[PDB]
Order: C-alpha cells, then sequence, then structure tokens
C-alpha cells in the first residue's frame, strides 16, 4: 500500500 | 553434437512522462507512455507473442495486453509506481516469458519531463530450431 509516488528518489 | 548455439536478443524498455497543462477531472496531473521495443531496424514481433503491462491496481483493466507492435500503454495519472512487464515468447519450450519490474517514475511539476530508456539483453542457450529461426529474424 502507498506504492504510488512522485519523483525518482532512490 | 559438435555444435552449440547461444542467441542474444536486445530489448529496450522505456517511458516518457509530462505534466499536463490542466489536470483531468479525476485529478490526473501527468500524461505518460511506457513501451517495449527492439533497436532500430528490428522486428521483435517474430519471437514476441505478446507484452503484458501490469499497471497499478488503481487503473481500470490494469493487466494491459499488447499482442502486436507497438507494445506500449498511453495513460494519465497522478503518480509513478513499479510496473511489472512480461514479454511472452513464441516458444514451445522454456523459457515461455521474461519478467521485468519497470520503474515508471514521474518527475515533479517544475522539473523537466521524463524520457527514460532501459536496455535488456536476453540470452537463449541452444533454443529449438523453430524458435532460433524466430529469434534471428528480429
Amino acid at each position: 500500500k502507498g506504492g504510488k509516488g512522485l519523483g525518482k528518489g532512490g | 553434437m559438435a555444435s552449440s548455439c547461444a542467441v542474444q536478443v536486445k530489448l529496450e524498455l522505456g517511458h516518457r512522462a509530462q505534466v499536463r497543462k490542466k489536470p483531468t477531472v479525476e485529478g490526473f496531473t501527468h500524461d505518460w507512455m511506457v513501451f517495449v521495443r527492439g533497436p532500430e531496424h528490428s522486428n521483435i514481433q517474430h519471437f514476441v507473442e505478446k507484452v503484458v503491462f501490469h499497471l497499478h491496481e488503481s487503473f481500470p483493466r490494469p493487466k494491459r495486453v499488447c499482442k502486436d507492435p507497438p507494445y506500449k500503454v498511453e495513460e494519465s495519472g497522478y503518480a509513478g509506481f513499479i510496473l511489472p512487464i512480461e514479454v511472452y515468447f513464441k516458444n514451445k519450450e522454456e523459457p515461455r516469458k521474461v519478467r521485468f519490474d519497470y520503474d515508471l517514475f514521474l518527475h515533479l511539476e517544475g522539473h523537466p519531463p521524463v524520457n527514460h530508456l532501459r536496455c535488456e539483453k536476453l540470452t537463449f542457450n541452444n533454443p529449438t530450431e523453430d524458435f532460433r529461426r524466430k529469434l534471428l529474424k528480429a
């Protein structure tokens, strides 16, 4: 859950 | 029994993502497109049965299937996600397919659009005559 995200990150 | 064979094929996975001028009624802020293709002047359809793009569960009909080129999905959304991609082969033996977990990332508004390319090399050791024929046409 809460998998959808903005930005690349990592 | 004297001869052995290793066949290598090049796949390209990638995506583009751009912020919309105006968001959709649902609040989708981005337009994106994800794809699987071969290099220039290739014909991967010779050995590709279909490509399945596993979209996030929030999308309607999330298991998107492309049986013919181009193998791509064009969508609108509000966020990126891990997008599993299955490439199925026109093959009677194993392997039947290959899976990639594709990072469909979206940039923030005020940042440049996404244009990503991910190269993937497949290797088939001693394929069947029929599959070898298919692979080498691509």
